Formats: structure tokens, C-alpha cells, sequence
């Protein structure tokens, strides 16, 4: 669908703000980019693309 | 011509040259040194119960378990007395490092209930690596039982005993995190 | 952007309904698939994807 | 012992065996055959003005231009009369095939103003390919000046003289479409 | 995936060439834009996007 | 003083004013008119078998089935003869319009095997709408059994009896397509 | 184009591996998710989507 | 009955209770305490050049600039001697925090050339916050002139004087990073 991409753009738009990224710890108690989004933010994003899909469909239907 | 014997009340805190009395809370294998005076000149220390505690020929003490116990100081002129080590509320113990999921498992549901805990241990005993059992370590980062809030984001926060260093929102699956239990 | 795709899906969703396609004529006055959308329909679609872009932006901005 | 001469009023319509009088509207190079009677037995036809029209030794007429003109029928016994062909409102002429853009150009702004036009030519004269100038043709599809409405969609409709066949919404750039002018 | 879109662009790139569109018939034996691609062309396209997906994956894996 | 009676061999083809003999192939409900001569002056036609064929008081014939049959022409002076209508290879019959899928079904696997078929019917009998049973129709587009090739693209081609008009690659699911069978 | 998305998927596929993310420093010399990719990795990605575009074009051209 | 006066060679290192001689490299505002002996009992310290250095009534020294200088220790019984502080190779100075871009600017092209630098300062003088000028600080993270390699990724690495803590690949635009110069 269309949602496919709305996914990939918000997922990336999310890694612009740290407070969405999970944190990981190195050898010496130091914080470092985990490489993951907090379950709830990803949760919302998924929840969005779906809706955006139920958009260009509940609307792509202009005859 | 010897003098009454006696183990000085205040205790020495190996971990931070701060002289005072034993803390209500304990960092397992923490270490405080006892002081004797009068009678003979030599001094021999021993501990009632070995599990709960230990001490070398010098007064340096290592708590190795939870409970109460007594230290006997005997002077070379057969003069002996006891110093009582009374149990703490809780005594932090360090198990193996692992994901919060199992941290909470390892430590049978007993993980620090909040940051307001280990902080005390530090404020009190100091940097874990100061003590024998540790020292050869530069890092100890602890799990802190995630609050429903940070539960949803699938994470929790930490504290590094050897360094404090509070880290919020941590991958509840990051490696290099010790599972500190609380007895 | 995101619009990029909202484009490609409605452009295709359009070639589902003939009345959006232009018509071409063969050797003998016969109608046949031209291969193009009527300027106004394409016009609208373009006009949409842009807006949908000013969506996952005026919204991708959830901090 | 010969009889008065005379060119029969009603005309024969090559294009559809329908006998009647010349139509108000014309399909250029259309063809109608005239009938003579009385006097001698032979008959010779000729046309006042050649541009506007023509006729072969038989009465078959071909209109080749807009205007009025007269046909003279002379019998072998020197008896001659005229049949007047009076100008039409408009006379459809077929130029070269091309995109509506230039169709409207070729035909200097003069394209059929509506489908309600060529339809008449057909209803009247019939299938263009019936006539000499055409016949060797199976298709003639015409431009019809797009209405602002279908202007926006960048298209217009058509009519095939040789077949009627109305097509709505056509690519104002489709090949195979003749640019029919209107004089 | 990525294929999602490679789909929508070739599906649209296909309705540029008539010989890919199926044909439908009106009231008077006249040909008109059906609004569909010949099973085999769509067949190939689908067959492509998948592969293109097994591209930005068998390659997105640059560590 | 009457003359031998006799039904003229060559037949008239209602559908295209082309005089000749009955064709090897037939368009069901096609129509040819028979000619009588000599004897009385009136003429009465009748057909041996009604299913296979019919004829009105004039000689106009309508084939309504496959097989052979004879037409009896009787003159008012009791003089009667027969004209034999012998069965064709195949005789095209028009069933209801429907998707190729069911077209091939309706016509129990018997659909035109190729364009090279109906074309003949046309070339021979002409435009289907010329005949009584049709006429009130301007369109008849036929199914032609898709070749594996165009099978893959899920389509097939057509022919419009009333107009020829060959269309390649058609949606094997387009409405407005008659299911012509072949007996 | 098609590249549009090949962009967004690799950009996201990149924030799966930390060593592509730049690092930022907090109040106390601690490392934390910056929210950015190292110029060269992003550089390559951009360099890829373009090429992938010159794919479903130099190929979308199958008549 | 007083004794020869004399400033003890080895110096005390405020920053790490490690007694030895002044290091070849310096952490600006670093601090070492000098020892006097013999003569009177009191002692008065003073420094030839104030810019380069300073000392309080106790021997605690603060280097405040690059160059050489001498400290004069005078005993209450008018007995005075000098201790020479000779210039270092380089002396690390901390300017304001800022993006590497301007770090390299602030420190007029003079940024640590490699991690192998500040490390020494630490290994030698210790944790910057030990000294007066700092202490009220828990963090000092330094820029290290990016190598073309990490130049391409638009980043560089760091060192925290107050904590060591080496961080590789850092946003050459992260806030909270001091621009340490090198004289």
C-alpha cells in the first residue's frame, strides 16, 4: 500500500529526535546509540501508516 | 602495666576515608576497618560468624552476607572484646549481568525499587571498585525495575555503582548491565 | 518525500476507471486505450500528493 | 416530333439511393445525379461554373466548392435547359489529419461547432466513402472543437463521416483524425 | 518493503503503453480503455518488485 | 397455354444484392429469395422441413437450422417443383452475450476456431443486421477462442458480424460481447 | 521517483547499526544518540537510491 | 641555632597524592605543593613571575601560564632560597565549549593532535576537577582534531579530562564539548 512508505519516513523522521531512541550501554557505563525506537513510538508510527492507508483508499475511491 | 582494652566505636570506611559508624544499608563485600586500644600492643581480630562477615589481621572488614555478627578483638595480653555488626534494612548484592527481563528474574523479583536506593549505597560506601572484591573493575551499571511508564517504551533506567552516572530510558535488552539484587 | 508514492498509487488507482483515461483513434475510427489521464484528473492527483506531503510533515513534527 | 425538354426537379443522391431535392448543407465532393426528359433522346450536361461543381455524361454531379451554379442539359436535338444549384449554409471540407491543436489551426478557427453538424451531413448525404473522392477510404474521424469542459481534460469528441461512430473524450493529440473545416 | 513502490511505479509505467492494457467493448463494437493490464505484464511486474525487494535487502545488508 | 415451371438455380442474397448460389457456410436466419418462372403467373412457396428453413409468399428464405431441406414452388395452375437446400459445413448461431469464460461454456466448447471463420460468413452473407432477425441491431461482436498466447494475457480477439471490425487483445471479461456458437 | 523510497528504507536500515550514527555528548561526558548518520554513510545511501532510480527507469523501459 | 634552609626537590601533586618531580607537560592551573626545611620554622613563599605561576602561604602552587619561573621560600629567620619551574613542551589550556569547527578556530589551529596527548596530562596530573580552578566541575570533554578518515564522516573523538572516558566518532557539532587548546 501507501502506508508502506508513510512507515519508512516516520521511522526515519523519528531517529532525528534522540528521546525516541532506546539506549545501550558499553564497556564502561557509557550511553550509546542502541539502534532502536522505544516500543511506544514505533507503536504509534505503525498505528499511523495504517490510518494513512485507510486514507488514500477511503479517498482513492473518488470514483 | 597494661590498659583496659577496647574497640573504637566509629569505623573506618575503606571506600572513602570517611570515619563514622556502620551504615544502615550495605554494599555487599563493602569494607570498614576497626580500631583497638590499650592492653598489650598487638591485637587479634576474629568474627563470630564467617558467612556474614570477615576481617584480616588489621581490622579491615568485609561484609559477605546479611544478618548481624560480632567481631572479637583480642590483645596479645589475653584481653578480648566484641564489636557488634547489626543487620541492615537491605544489602545490595551483585549477580551476573543480563537483560532487564532476566535481571528481574535472576534477582527473584528483587531489583532496586528506585534510583533513590543505590544512590544511598554510593553516598554512603562510595565507589564499588574501591573494595577488594571489585577494584579490578571500572564499570558496574545497575537495573532499576522499569515503571509502567518506561515499561511501555520497553525500557528502564540505571546507576553505575563504580561511577553513579544515571542513565534514563535504556534498552531493556542492552548488554553490559549487571543484575543487582536486593536482600 | 511521502507524496512521491501517494502520486504513483493514485495515478495507478486512476487507470482502473476508464473515464479518466484519454482516448486514441486507430486506422478505422475505433477507440483504443490512449495511455494517458485527462489533464484535470492528473491535475487533481498531483494536487493531492502535495497536500498529503504537507500532512506527514505538518504532522511528522510530533516532536 | 420531339417533346419539351426538362431537367427533373428532385435529384438522385449517389450516397444513399434516396431521391429528393438538394440539401441545405453539403459534404464537399458529394454527388447527385440529374434527370432529363423529352426532346431528342440523348442528353448533354454541362456546368456554368466548374469550380463550384461538375457533372459527367450521365448526370452524376460532384460539388467541389461553395456557391451557386447552374447545370445545362442539352438534348441531341438542340434543346437546352438549366438546373440551378444554390449555395448552402455551410459546406464541410476535409483537410489533412492532425491534432486538435492544429486542427483548429488548419481549419482557421472553423471546426464543426458541435456534433449536431456532421450528423446532419450524414443523415443527409450518407457515408462519405460512397462518393468517388472517398470510397477508397474506410475511415474519416472528425474534430469537434472542445467545450471548455472537455477543454480542461485536454480533449474533445469526434464523428466518423464514413461511419458516424461518436467518440467522446478523445486525446487532443491522437493520430488518425482528420481536420474537417467548415465553410 | 521497498518493492511496494517498485510495484506502483511500473504498474503506472505500464499504462503508458496501450499494448499492455486489456480492451473492453461498448454498445457498438467499439474498443475502449478497459482499465486493466494483461495478466502476463502485471505478472512480470509483480515478479519484478519482489526481486527488487530481494535487492535493497540482500544489499541493505551492508553491515 | 402455360409454360414449364421452374425455380431459378442462382439465389438472391437479401443481405447484399449479390446474386449467386447458396453458400457452403451459413449465418443462421440468413436470407435468400428464390425465383420461379413459367406456368400460371402466381407462385406458392413452401418448405419441406420448417425447422431447418422457411419462406414467405415471395421467395424470401430464412434458414433457421442446420441440415438439408427442400422448397416447393407451386404455380396457380397446379404446377409444382422443388429446390434443394443442402446442409453446410457449419452454421453460425448467436447465443447470449457473455464473458469468454462462459462464452466457451455457452457454446459447449464450440466457439469460432479463428477469425478466418466469421470473416467468411461476412464476405458471403454480409452484415448480420441486414436480415429480419437482426436489423434492429447495430452491434454484434464475437468471441474467438483465445490462443494459448493471448491466453496468458487473459484475453482474446473479436469480430463484429454487423460491422467486421476486428479487435485484438480483448478483456476476456468485457461486457457487450455475444457468444457465437458454431454448429 | 522510485529512489525516493529506496532512500527512506536504507536511511532507516542504517539506524539499526550504531556505527553509522554520529554521537553527541551530555552534561557529564556521556555518549548519547545524536540523531544523525555519519556524512559518508548518508552520502553512500543517497548515492544508492539515485542509482536504483537509474534502474527502474533504464529498465522500466521494457517497451 | 637554626639549620640551612632548603626547598625539597620532589613536589607534591595536589591532584593525585603522588609525590615526584614536576612533569614535562602541564595542565594549566594544575597544582603542586612545595616543601621547605631548616632555618626558623615559619616559611614564606613567593613567585618570581606571577603570570606563569603562583603560590599560597603553604606551598600549594598553581601554574597559570607557559614559561619558566622561580619560587622563593623565605624562612622567618631571613633565610631565602629559590625553586625553579622550567617551561614544558606544551601546556593544555581550556577555552570555551564549542563545535569542533570553531574549536579548531578558537584554539587557532592548535587542538590536541591526538588522544595520546591529554591522556598524558591525566596519567600525570590526574582528574582536572581536583584543582581549585575546576573541582566545581564534573565534566570536561575535549576535541581532538579529526583525522581525514573521521573527517569524511564529519566527526572526531574526545577525552574527558575530569574522567578520561574516550569517545570515538562524535558529532562535530555536539554541544557540551570544551575547546581545549595546546600551547
Amino acid at each position: 500500500a501507501t502506508e508502506t512508505a508513510t512507515r519508512d519516513q516516520l521511522t526515519k523522521e523519528a531517529f532525528q529526535n534522540p528521546d525516541n531512541q532506546k539506549v545501550n550501554i558499553d564497556e564502561l557505563g557509557n550511553a550509546i546509540p542502541s539502534g532502536v525506537l522505544k516500543d511506544d513510538v514505533v507503536a504509534n508510527i505503525e498505528e499511523q501508516a495504517k490510518a494513512a492507508g485507510e486514507e488514500a483508499k477511503q479517498q482513492a475511491i473518488e470514483n | 602495666f597494661f590498659d583496659e582494652l577496647k574497640i573504637d566505636n566509629k569505623v573506618d570506611i575503606i571506600g572513602n576515608n570517611v570515619r563514622g559508624e556502620l551504615p544502615n544499608i550495605w554494599l555487599q563485600y563493602g569494607q570498614f576497618k576497626l580500631k583497638a586500644s590499650g592492653g598489650d600492643g598487638t591485637y587479634s581480630w576474629y568474627s563470630e560468624n564467617t558467612s556474614i562477615a570477615t576481617v584480616d589481621a588489621s581490622g579491615k572488614v568485609t561484609l559477605n552476607g546479611k544478618g548481624s555478627v560480632v567481631i572479637k578483638a583480642t590483645s596479645g595480653d589475653k584481653q578480648t572484646v566484641s564489636y557488634t555488626i547489626k543487620a541492615p534494612s537491605y544489602m545490595i548484592k551483585v549477580d551476573k549481568q543480563a537483560y532487564y527481563a532476566d535481571a528481574m528474574s535472576i534477582c527473584k523479583n528483587l531489583l532496586p525499587s528506585t534510583q533513590t536506593v543505590l544512590s544511598d549505597i554510593y553516598d554512603s560506601w562510595g565507589a564499588a571498585n574501591k573494595y577488594s572484591h571489585y577494584s579490578s573493575m571500572n564499570s558496574i551499571t545497575a537495573w532499576i525495575k522499569q515503571t509502567s511508564s518506561e515499561q511501555r517504551s520497553g525500557v528502564s533506567s540505571t546507576y553505575n555503582l563504580i561511577t553513579q552516572n544515571p542513565l534514563p530510558g535504556v534498552n531493556v535488552n542492552t548488554p553490559n548491565v549487571y543484575a543487582v539484587c536486593v536482600e
